[PDB]
């Protein structure tokens, strides 16, 4: 139908404004992680040289 | 179910499957054949605990037929929407039967051989077991490789390029695709230089592997002094396609190409820039309307990044430098003087000495005798530019040309055969001219 | 089933939906058949909020480009020889509906180089009118 | 059969604009998880020369 | 120079003129930045629907994606136009007619 396809258009557009925030969203939480495991690096680069001194 | 599923299921990648899907279906013939085990024939009318029977039955088996009703029986069930999950914990649970399901892949016919290597896909497509040598193993197979490579069957070829760009996901696994991707890049280069659902394919999914194959930097400089001419049909596909998602994703492969984290990145991005005359086909492409936000901001990037040809143009070292090299490109160094008054500056220097030994040069070169080839026509033509640049910069160039005798053999040449050359040693003659009657 | 002249003419009234990427080609393809007329939705907002507004005017640009080459052609009494392949066109155009091309950009990108060539003779002209002028100076003589 | 084809075209466009949506969501995941390791790259190398 | 300008400078012309009426047409157009561009609606006649359904078939095939291009038909209020199908011999007595 003529309506039912101007509401799937709709619907579809809807569906792409999702998958475009999903996206957003996707990048944030990528951001986020990006820094936690950098501190969780940075926290074991200094145990590992801590630990390399009490060897030494 | 399951951890994903194939990119691929339109043209031939399923229409084989639908083909096959019925074909002497369920395996009813072992009943009377007797060369397969009840327990295969068993397997099949339930597919029409089980993993390792199934595959052991299809690698023992030695029947053409049998061969390709069991490839489609693993490729359905890689597919299946109630048995993927079902398929991915075997190969995670028990790995160990992976590889000889990737050992009994690559054979039989074309269609055959393409549908063992699509559950071969799938079956390596999941988050666990990767199996990196595996997968470079299977990478190795002649009938695979040749079936990528080769472009006969539009559709088979289409198939493989979903198949390779599925597979790029992991980056454990993209890495070893650089390696060894001199056996199949530059087929998709041929691809990509050429250029309905079976084109976007050969569009979209072929240059999604060129931007995750950009990912790693180390890499991307590695392919890219291999494939320059592919970078610059690269650079023109990327406004020639159509459909967006094509130039997106060209766009984004080009801005990681030039991203500065590649080694020489900063002189390599300006060496193709000048190289291809990629400024007006950029400013061009940021004129033009924007239907995706990444594209907006890969324009941007690009936009910023052309700032490169700008620093270049104002090293009036690097035009004075080209000048005394044998080799001038006209880039937007040759342009210095019209960029800016510091070239006229320095070309002034040792009472127009500076000018005139360029001057000398250009007419030592002009009476060499070798102008006549084209790019030493560029050359040629390049040199009378900058001439009629430097002629109408000050008077005293024209008075050290015309004492030099440079400025009567340019009159002399102005009857260039090339057409640019012509045109630019007019150029160059008028500008002469219109300060000589001044 | 067509409609002929009988009573109070015919028309109806329909909805267009494109995809984006696809709207230079379905409007090139519109306008060689001739068939519809769009209504002016979006044209209840100003002149000003045009969604091609710089691309309007990019082609004015090229169009004040045209009109100083058909200048100079008049200038030069140029015989225009490609108005009798602009009739082909125009045939091509009202039969098979050729495609319009993307290329446009490259077209806008020729039209500043024949301004380019246009400044240049320009000059040149000045030139030889500096020439003429230097030529009187010739005359003199013992 | 006229409305029928208009009605599957109808949702064949909504299924064509979902499945750009859809590929341009994983491009732009699959390059900001690529973005997110050079990030953690850069920042660990920079820690690293910081601690040592 | 100007001799070979000559040679394409009034097709070149015509397709610069072409390109600015698709622009104005386009511009007139309903469409939307973020949502699929070009969705718009217009006027047409009745017999003219199949033919513009094909002649939209063959740009889709000959279009570098496979995207479906098709119409819809829905009811409004407001005046519709009107269209002589003018023969070439009944155009001149038509717009004679209707001055």
């Amino acid at each position: 139908s003529q309506k039912n396809g101007i509401a799937t258009l709709l619907q579809a557009e809807k569906e792409a404004h999702e998958i475009v925030s999903k996206a957003r969203k996707y990048r944030q939480d990528k951001l986020k992680q990006a820094k936690t495991d950098a501190a969780k690096e940075i926290d074991s680069y200094k145990i590992q040289k801590d630990k390399e001194l009490k060897e030494f | 179910m399951g951890a994903t599923k194939i990119l691929m299921d339109s043209t031939h990648f399923n229409e084989i499957r639908s083909i096959i899907r019925s074909r002497s279906v369920a395996w009813d013939a072992l009943a009377r054949s007797e060369e397969l085990s009840e327990i295969d024939a068993s397997t099949a009318k339930a597919l029409e605990k089980t993993l390792i029977p199934l595959i052991h039955l299809l690698s023992t088996s030695d029947n053409e037929d049998c061969k390709k009703s069991v490839q489609n029986l693993i490729a359905e069930l890689l597919s299946s929407d109630k048995y993927g999950d079902d398929t991915v914990k075997f190969f995670q649970e028990d790995p160990k039967q992976l590889e000889q399901l990737f050992d009994v892949s690559l054979k039989g016919d074309f269609q055959t051989v393409l549908i063992s290597g699509f559950n071969v896909v799938s079956l390596l497509v999941q988050n666990g077991l990767h199996n990196v040598k595996l997968v470079e193993k299977l990478l190795k197979n002649n009938n695979l490789i040749n079936i990528l490579q080769n472009i006969e069957q539009m559709d088979t070829c289409y198939v493989c390029i979903r198949l390779l760009q599925e597979l790029a996901v992991i980056p454990e696994y993209r890495d070893v695709i650089w390696l060894h991707e001199k056996k199949f890049m530059p087929t998709l280069f041929k691809i990509l230089q050429r250029a309905n659902h079976l084109g976007i394919q050969l569009q979209y999914h072929s240059l999604l592997l060129i931007w995750l194959l950009t990912f790693n930097p180390v890499f991307a400089n590695e392919l890219v002094q291999k494939y320059l001419s592919d970078f610059l049909d690269l650079l023109k596909l990327v406004k020639i396609t159509i459909k967006e998602k094509v130039s997106r994703l060209c766009i984004s492969i080009i801005l990681q190409c030039c991203s500065t984290r590649v080694k020489q990145h900063k002189k390599v991005i300006k060496q193709l820039l000048l190289l291809g005359n990629a400024l007006p086909t950029v400013q061009s492409l940021s004129e033009r309307k924007y239907s995706d936000e990444e594209l907006r901001q890969d324009i941007s990037n690009l936009k910023e990044i052309l700032e490169n040809e700008y620093q270049e143009l104002t090293s009036f070292d690097e035009y004075v430098a080209e000048l005394d090299s044998k080799l001038l490109c006209w880039s937007p160094p040759h342009v210095d003087n019209g960029f800016w008054s510091d070239n006229i500056d320095e070309f002034k220097k040792d009472n127009y000495k500076i000018f005139r030994q360029l001057i000398e040069l250009l007419q030592a070169k002009v009476r060499n005798g070798d102008v006549n080839a084209k790019q030493e026509k560029i050359i040629i033509q390049v040199a009378l530019n900058d001439i009629t640049h430097v002629v109408e910069l000050l008077p005293e160039s024209i008075d050290v040309l015309d004492k030099t005798g440079g400025k009567a053999d340019i009159m002399e040449l102005l009857n260039h055969s090339d057409s640019r050359v012509k045109y630019e040693a007019l150029k160059a003659t008028q500008a002469i001219i219109g300060y000589t009657f001044k | 089933k067509e409609e002929a002249i009988f009573r109070s003419a015919e028309m109806a009234l329909v909805q267009f939906y494109i995809p984006q990427e696809i709207s230079r080609d379905s409007a090139y393809t519109l306008g060689q058949l001739g068939l519809v007329q769009f209504r002016d939705l979006n044209s209840k907002v100003r002149a000003f909020q045009r969604t091609f507004v710089n691309e309007i005017r990019r082609l004015d640009n090229v169009e004040r480009q045209y009109r100083y080459f058909y200048s100079l052609l008049k200038k030069h009494d140029i015989k225009l020889y490609e108005g009798d392949t602009d009739k082909y066109l125009d045939g091509s155009g009202e039969l098979y509906v050729p495609p319009s091309g993307s290329v446009i950009d490259d077209y806008v990108r020729n039209a500043s180089y024949l301004e380019e060539r246009l400044i240049q003779m320009e000059d040149a002209t000045d030139q030889i009118e500096v020439q003429k002028n230097d030529l009187e100076q010739y005359r003199f003589i013992l | 059969l006229t409305p029928n084809q208009v009605n599957d075209e109808l949702n064949k466009m909504q299924a064509f604009i979902r499945k750009e949506a859809e590929e341009k969501a994983k491009e732009i995941q699959l390059k900001a998880d690529q973005e997110y390791e050079i990030e953690k790259t850069n920042i660990v190398r920079n820690e690293t020369n910081n601690i040592d | 120079e100007l001799y070979a300008i000559a040679k394409e400078l009034d097709s070149w012309f015509q397709d610069v003129t072409r390109e600015k009426a698709i622009f104005e047409i386009l511009n007139k157009s309903n469409y939307d930045t973020n949502r699929k561009i070009l969705i718009a609606e217009g006027w047409i006649p009745r017999d003219e629907l199949a033919t513009l359904q094909a002649r939209l078939g063959e740009m889709i095939a000959r279009l570098g994606i496979d995207v479906p291009s098709i119409i819809q038909v829905l009811d409004t209020n407001h005046t519709p136009p009107t269209f002589h199908r003018t023969n070439k011999f009944t155009a001149g007595f038509q717009s004679i007619c209707d001055c």
